[PDB]
RNA sequence: GAACGCACAUUGCGCCCGCCGGUAUUCCGGCGGGCAUGCCUGUUCGAGCGUCAUUUCAACCAUCAAGCCCUGGGCUUGUGUUGGGGACCCGCGGCUGCUCGCGGGCCCUGAAAAGCAGUGGCGGGCUCGCUGGCGGGUGCCAGCCGUAAAACCC
RNA sequence: CUAGUAACGGCGAGUGAAGCGGCAACAGCUCAAAUUUGAAAGCUGGCUUCGGCCCGCGUUGUAAUUUGGAGAGGAUGCUUU
C-alpha cells in the first residue's frame, strides 16, 4: 500500500510528498538496514545461542563472500558497506578474544574454524579477486539471504560483545577508513597456546601478499606489531624496509638485510596449523616448498 | 499537383533552416524553402517561405501549426494563394546565407596601401569637401586654417 | 515523431556548444593548476545528444562511448586542454586509494587481441603483458596511484569500467569519491 | 500517390495536435 | 456563485439544455434499479437549499414511482410514496 | 497549449497541508526567537464564479467532464460576457492534481508574480488566438446527429 | 541496541524441526600444497577438464603452487555457494 | 422465540480458527471462539471499446580569475547584441556622379513581421571527362577564412 | 363564552365552524441564496508512551459571518467577556 502511495505521489507531481513517503518507507538502499523488522522470527527460530552459531556458520560465510561481491540493482552498495563493517567488527571480536583456532587456505579461498562457547564454526572467504556471476542466478533471493544474515550477525555480535563486556557498536572514523584502514578503522575499548603463538615478535607483510587474511591471522593470536606497505593500506607501522625492528617479513616473489629474516606465507600457515614453529629454512623463498596438511 | 507556398512568421530563434525543413518534411515533401535574412548582418527576420509539392499537405500543415505557442512565439502559418505568388520569391532557396564581415573589410581597406596618385585623389577629395564645409560654417561664422 | 520544440532546443544547444568551443580555442589553454602532472578519474555522464566533431574525437581518444564509462587520465597541459574541451560531458577529479582498489577488484577487466576478458588469473595478466615490470594486480594498483613510466600500456590494457546506474546518489576535488562509492 | 501523401499528412497532423503517447 | 445560475436554469425545465439533460438522465435511471444510491445530487442547488451537506453521514437515494391514479384517487402524494 | 498553461499553473500551485503546517511552525518559532500577498491558482466553483463576475480573474480553465454539466454550462457564456479569456481543458482530475484535490470543476488565475507576468500575458493571447477564434463559429451550432 | 536475550530460559526442541546438517570438514585433498601422493597425474587432470560439470563425485582436484601470489580465485565459488543456499531451503531434510 | 451457519416434527447436519481425552501428526469423541439479512462510515481487493496524463521549451559565461606597477590604489586581457520603421543631425570610405556602404546621435513599436538574396576564395561532397592517378561545373556544406592563402579532416 | 350563530342541505332528517373578548402557559430560533480567498481556517476514523502523529472526507464547498420588521462593509467611540 505504501508503494502504491509513493507511486501516487510520483504521478501527482508532489516532490515533497514523494520525499516524505520514501522517508517513511525506509527503503534499503539509502540506509543499508534490512527493510523489514525481523526480531520475532529469529527469536522464534533460534531459542538459544548455539543454534545461532550453527546457522552463523553459513550466515558469516554468506556475508564474507557478499562483502567481496559487487553491487547491482537487487544488491545495493550501502548494505554491502554494512556487510563489510559487520564482518570487520566480527573479526575484531575474534582478534580480541582469540576465539579462532584453525585456519586452512586453498583454491576455494580460506576456511576458518573458531570455537565460541564450546561450538565450532567453519566459514569460508574467497580471495580479493574479480568473481564472475555468469549463468542463471537469482539476486532477489540473494538479497533476502542478505537481510536475514545482517539481522542474525548483528544480534550475535551484540550478544557476544555484551558477553565479553566490550561496547557495541565500537566506533570507527570515516577519514582513516577512507584512506584504507580496513581492520585498523574500528577502535575497540574494553569498558563501556594461541596467545603463546606470536607473543612478542615483529611482523611485516609486503606489497605482494594478501593483506586481509594474514592480518586477520596475526591479530587473531595476539601478535603485537604487524605492519604493511603504504599502498596496501593506512594506519600501520613505518613502511620502510630499512627499519631494523622488523624481524620476519612475509614475501612471495620470483633489501636482503642480514638481521631481517625473509619468509613465505606457507611458513606462517604451517606455524599456525601445527603450533610447533615449522622452520624458516625449510620454507625459505626461492626453493620448492615442502607440502603442508589440512588438519581437519 | 500544383505546389503550395506557405508563409511562416513569428519564428523563434532556432527554428531557422534545417529544423523547418525537417519538421515540415514530416508533414510532406518540400520542394523549396527560404528564410528572409538581413543584408548587413546574417540574421533571420523571423519570416520564411516553404514550397511543398502537394497543396493539400501544405494546407494541412498551415492549419494545424498556425497558432502554435513555440518558445514564447505564437506562429503565423498562412497559405499564400496561387494568384499572389511572386515569381522570383524563392531566389535564394536551398542555399546558405553566409555571414560576411563588411566592417572588417572596410577597416582592412582603410589599412590597405594606396600607392602614388590615389593619395592625390585623397587630398583632392579632402580639399573641396573642406571647402564646402567652410562655406557651411562661414554661413554662421567660424574661421579655420591649415 | 519529433516536435518543433525539440528541433529548436537541439539547435540552441549546438549553437551554445559552438560559441563555447570557439571561446576555449581562442583563449590560451592555461588552467589554474600547478604544472606538476597529476592523476584524475574521469567518468562521462549523459548530457547533450549530438556531439560536435572535436568532442567526439577527444572522447574516442579517451575511449569513452558506452554507458557509464570511467578512465584514469594524467594531468599535464595537453590533457588539461583536452578535458577542458569536453567538460559538459565528463566529470573528473582526484581519486582515493580505496576507490581505485575497490573499483579494480570489483570491476577490473583486460583487453587483448581486440577482446575483453575478466581478470581471472595473475597468470593471465602475466601472459598478456610479460616484460614491462608488472607482476600482479597490486602492481598495476600502485602503478595507477604512484606515478611511473608504465601508465600508457597499462591504461591501454585495461577495459574501461561499466559502473552500475545509481538511484540518486563543474569541478570538485573530493566529492568524486562518494560518486564512485555510489556508482559501484 | 496523392492518397498516401494525404494519409501521411493527416497522421502527422494528428500527432502534432493530439500527441503520440496513447 | 454558481448555485444562483443553477436555480435560474432549474426554473426553465423545457428549454433545450435542460430538456436534453433530463431525457438522457431519464433513459439511464429507467435502466437502473428502482431504489438506487446516487453518488452526488443531480440538482445540487435544490439539495443544498433543502439541507444536504457534502459531509459524511449524508446520502442521496434516487427512486422511481409509478405515476397515475390508484376513479378513486390516492390521497397519498407520489413524493410521499418515494 | 494545455502543456504551456499547465507549466504556468504548475509554477503557481497552492501549498499542500504539510508545507502549510511547516511554514506556520517556522513563523511560530521565529516569533519565539515582512511578507507579500501569496499568489496561487484560484479554485472552487463558487469562488471562481465570484472572481469572474467581479472581473478579477485573468484566465479561466474549465473542465469538460463535470457529471452534473449544469454546474459549468453557463461558464463559457459568463466569461464571454465579462470579457475574461477562458478555455476548456481535458480532465477535472488534471485540474485536481494542480490544486492537490481529487477533482476540480474549474480553475482560474487572477494575478501573478512579476517575473512571469509577460508569460501569463502571452498565454492569454495564445488562447484568445488559438482556441477562442477556432471555437467562435462552432460555439453557436448544435452538435451530433446521424445524417448519412 | 537492546539485548535479544533479556529474559533467557531453556526451551526443549520439538522433534519435528529437523536442523540442516553442517558442512563437512575440509579433507586433506583440498590443500594447494599437498603431499606428492595426493597429486593426480596430468592425464587425470585432462580427463577432469574434459567431461561435463555436475557429473562428478568430487568437485575438486589438488593443484600444487609455489607461492600465494600464484594461487588464483575460482569464481564459480559464488554459484556453488549460491547452490548450497537453495539446498538448505529447497532440498528437503530427511531425518 | 424479531431468531441470526443449514434444517427443525431430528437434542441431527456443515465451514474457519484452537484445545483436551482415549493405541495417536493420520483414527474417534467432546469442548472453546466465530459464520443471517438490508443499510451507513471507513479499510482493502477487483472490473470498465467511461476517462486523463506520460518524446525538460528548465539551469549551466567569470557571482571572479590571470598579469602589471612603487604591497595601495588602480590599470590591462577576459567578445558576450531580436527584428523592423521614421515627415532628422552628422562623420568616414567608394562611385565620373546620382547614390551605396561602415560607424555614430533622436524617436516609435507585444519576442511585433508578406519578394527584392549578394560579397570573393580554400577545403570536403555530388556530377560528368582521360587511362587507383590527371580536369573542370555546382541555388551542396547544420566547414573555415577574407579576396592574395590557410585552418580543419584523415 | 362566541353558538346551535354564520354557512351548507330530498332547505326534511339536519349538519355545523371561525375572528374578536376573558383565562392557563409563554421563548425564540437554524439554514439556502455572498469570495476565507492575505492562506479548508472544518470534520470521521486508526496509532498511541495520551502529548500529538498518519490515512481519509471535502473546493460539484466542510468552518466563521448573515436570515428581510433584517443584514453586510468601512469609520467611530464607549460598553462587554
Amino acid at each position: 500500500a505504501l508503494e502504491k502511495k509513493i507511486s501516487r505521489a510520483l504521478g501527482r507531481g508532489d516532490v515533497s510528498n514523494a520525499a516524505r513517503l520514501e522517508r517513511n518507507a525506509n527503503l534499503p538502499e539509502k540506509t543499508g538496514k534490512p527493510r523489514y523488522t525481523l526480531n520475532h522470527i529469529i527469536r522464534e527460530r533460534y531459542p538459544t545461542f548455539q543454534d545461532a552459531l550453527r546457522d552463523l556458520d553459513d550466515c558469516l560465510s554468506m556475508l564474507f563472500l557478499f562483502a567481496n561481491l559487487p553491487s547491482t540493482t537487487a544488491v545495493p552498495a550501502k548494505m554491502i558497506a554494512r556487510c563489510e563493517r559487520l564482518c570487520h567488527e566480527f573479526q575484531h571480536y575474534l582478534i580480541v578474544t582469540h576465539s579462532l583456532r584453525k585456519s586452512f587456505l586453498s583454491i576455494k579461498g580460506i576456511y576458518y574454524q573458531a570455537n565460541i562457547q564450546g561450538e565450532d564454526i567453519l566459514w569460508l572467504v574467497p580471495y580479493k579477486f574479480n568473481q564472475r556471476i555468469v549463468g542463471d542466478v537469482d539476486f532477489r533471493i540473494m538479497g533476502t539471504f542478505v537481510e536475514f544474515y545482517m539481522t542474525l550477525l548483528g544480534f550475535v555480535n551484540y550478544r557476544l560483545y555484551t558477553s565479553i563486556g566490550l561496547k557495541y557498536p565500537p566506533k570507527f572514523d570515516q577519514v582513516k577508513d577512507d584512506q584504507g584502514a580496513e581492520l585498523a578503522a574500528f577502535s575497540l575499548e574494553g569498558l563501556n597456546d594461541p596467545s603463546q603463538l606470536f607473543a612478542n615478535f615483529t611482523f611485516f607483510l609486503s606489497r605482494e601478499t594478501p593483506r586481509q587474511p594474514l592480518e586477520f591471522i596475526l591479530r587473531a593470536f595476539g601478535c603485537k606489531r604487524i605492519g604493511w606497505d603504504a599502498v596496501l593500506g593506512e594506519g600501520a607501522f613505518t613502511t620502510d624496509e630499512s627499519d631494523p625492528r622488523i624481524t620476519h617479513q612475509i614475501i612471495d616473489r620470483p633489501g636482503r638485510y642480514p638481521g631481517r629474516i625473509y619468509v613465505q606465507p606457507q611458513w606462517v600457515w604451517d606455524s599456525i596449523n601445527d603450533e610447533e614453529l615449522k622452520p624458516p629454512e625449510l620454507y625459505a623463498p626461492g626453493a620448492q616448498l615442502p607440502p603442508h596438511l589440512s588438519p581437519f | 499537383s500544383q505546389p503550395g507556398v506557405m508563409y511562416i512568421a513569428r519564428l523563434p530563434h532556432g527554428f531557422y533552416e534545417h529544423e523547418l525543413r525537417g519538421y515540415f518534411s514530416q508533414f510532406g515533401e518540400i520542394t523549396r524553402l527560404r528564410v528572409v535574412r538581413n543584408k548587413k548582418t546574417g540574421a533571420s527576420r523571423h519570416r520564411a517561405f516553404i514550397e511543398f509539392a502537394d497543396a493539400e499537405v501544405a494546407d494541412i500543415a498551415a492549419r494545424t501549426m498556425d497558432k502554435y505557442l513555440l518558445f514564447g512565439h505564437i506562429l503565423t502559418c498562412k497559405i499564400v494563394p496561387p494568384a499572389q505568388v511572386h515569381p522570383d520569391l524563392f531566389k535564394g532557396a536551398n542555399r546558405r546565407f553566409k555571414v560576411v564581415p563588411w566592417n572588417k573589410m572596410a577597416g582592412r581597406q582603410l589599412e590597405r596601401p594606396l600607392s602614388e596618385s590615389q593619395w592625390q585623389v585623397k587630398v583632392a577629395k579632402e580639399e573641396q569637401r573642406r571647402a564646402a564645409r567652410a562655406e557651411k560654417l562661414k554661413e554662421m561664422g567660424y574661421e579655420f586654417e591649415a | 515523431f519529433k516536435r518543433a520544440e525539440k528541433y529548436v532546443k537541439e539547435y540552441r544547444e549546438q549553437e551554445r556548444e559552438k560559441i563555447r568551443l570557439a571561446r576555449i580555442a581562442k583563449q590560451q589553454g592555461s588552467f589554474h593548476i600547478p604544472a606538476e602532472a597529476k592523476l584524475v578519474f574521469v567518468i562521462r555522464i549523459k548530457g547533450i545528444n549530438k556531439i560536435p566533431p572535436k568532442p567526439r574525437k577527444i572522447l574516442q581518444l579517451l575511449r569513452l562511448r558506452q554507458i557509464n564509462n570511467g578512465v584514469f587520465v594524467k594531468v599535464t597541459k595537453a590533457t588539461a586542454e583536452m578535458i577542458k574541451i569536453v567538460e559538459p560531458w565528463v566529470a573528473y577529479g582526484y581519486p582515493n586509494l580505496k576507490s581505485v582498489r575497490e573499483l579494480i577488484y570489483k570491476r577490473g577487466y583486460g583487453k587483448v587481441n581486440g577482446q575483453r576478458i575478466p581478470l581471472t588469473d595473475n597468470a593471465i595478466i602475466e601472459e598478456n603483458l610479460g616484460k614491462y615490470g608488472i607482476i600482479c594486480i597490486e602492481d598495476l594498483i600502485h602503478e595507477i596511484f604512484t606515478v611511473g613510466p608504465n601508465f600508457k600500456q597499462a591504461a591501454n590494457f585495461l577495459w574501461p569500467f561499466k559502473l552500475s546506474n545509481p538511484n540518486g546518489g563543474g569541478n570538485r576535488e573530493e566529492h568524486i569519491n562518494a560518486l564512485i562509492r555510489a556508482m559501484n | 500517390s496523392k492518397a498516401a501523401k494525404g494519409a501521411q499528412a493527416k497522421k502527422a497532423a494528428q500527432a502534432a495536435l493530439k500527441g503520440v503517447h496513447s | 456563485g454558481a448555485l444562483k445560475y443553477l436555480e435560474e436554469l432549474s426554473k426553465k425545465k423545457q428549454s433545450d439544455v435542460v430538456r436534453f439533460l433530463l431525457r438522457v438522465r431519464c433513459w439511464e435511471y429507467r435502466q437502473l434499479n428502482v431504489i438506487h444510491r446516487a453518488s452526488r445530487p443531480s440538482r445540487p442547488d435544490k439539495a443544498r437549499r433543502l439541507g444536504y451537506k457534502a459531509k459524511q453521514g449524508y446520502v442521496i437515494y434516487r427512486v422511481r414511482v409509478r405515476r397515475g391514479g390508484r376513479q378513486l384517487k390516492y390521497q397519498r402524494s407520489l413524493r410521499a410514496t418515494a | 497549449l494545455a502543456a504551456q498553461a499547465f507549466k504556468l499553473l504548475n509554477k503557481y500551485r497552492p501549498e499542500t497541508k504539510q508545507e502549510k503546517k511547516e511554514r506556520l511552525l517556522r513563523e511560530a518559532t521565529a516569533i519565539k526567537e515582512v511578507s507579500k500577498k501569496p499568489y496561487t491558482v484560484k479554485y472552487g466553483l463558487n469562488h471562481v464564479v465570484g472572481l469572474i463576475e467581479n472581473k478579477k480573474a485573468s484566465l479561466v480553465l474549465i473542465a469538460n467532464d463535470v457529471d452534473p454539466i449544469e454546474l459549468v454550462v453557463f461558464l463559457p457564456a459568463l466569461c464571454r460576457k465579462m470579457g475574461i479569456p477562458y478555455a476548456i481543458i481535458k480532465g477535472k482530475a488534471r485540474l485536481g492534481t494542480l490544486v492537490h484535490k481529487k477533482t476540480a470543476a474549474v480553475v482560474a488565475i487572477t494575478e501573478v508574480r512579476s517575473e512571469d507576468k509577460n508569460e501569463l500575458a502571452k498565454l492569454i493571447s495564445a488562447v484568445k488566438e488559438g482556441y477562442l477564434e477556432k471555437v467562435e463559429d462552432t460555439r453557436k451550432r448544435w452538435g451530433g446527429g446521424i445524417m448519412g | 541496541f537492546y539485548d535479544l536475550w533479556q529474559n533467557e530460559e531453556p526451551q526443549p526442541p520439538n522433534p519435528m524441526h529437523i536442523p540442516a546438517p553442517k558442512l563437512p570438514p575440509p579433507g586433506y585433498d583440498l590443500s594447494y600444497n599437498p603431499p606428492p601422493e595426493y597429486l593426480p597425474t596430468k592425464e587425470e587432470r585432462e580427463e577432469w577438464e574434459k567431461m561435463d560439470p555436475e557429473d562428478r563425485e568430487k568437485d575438486y582436484l589438488p593443484t600444487k603452487y609455489d607461492s600465494l601470489r600464484k594461487v588464483p580465485a575460482w569464481g564459480n565459488f559464488v554459484k556453488e555457494r549460491f547452490e548450497r543456499c537453495m539446498d538448505l531451503y529447497l532440498a528437503p531434510r530427511v531425518r
